[PDB]
């Protein structure tokens, strides 16, 4: 039941949801 | 990707395409003239895009 599909200690990576 | 296919699925196994995120003008269907039915039901064909 797909309905959306997409394809595109030194580093800090910081995300928001 | 529907239309310009070499090859359909039968009557009972009908091929069901689920789309979103996609952009179409629907003017080419009005300019395809190789269309025998063309039979819209729900919304009027003209104000659909």
């Amino acid at each position: 039941n797909c309905t959306f599909e997409y394809v595109s200690f030194k580093n800090l990576r910081e995300f928001v949801f | 990707e529907v239309f310009n296919a070499t090859r359909f699925a039968s009557v009972y196994a009908w091929n069901r395409k689920r789309i979103s995120n996609c952009v179409a003008d629907y003017s080419v269907l009005y300019n395809s003239a190789s269309f025998s039915t063309f039979k819209c039901y729900g919304v009027s064909p003209t104000k659909l895009n």
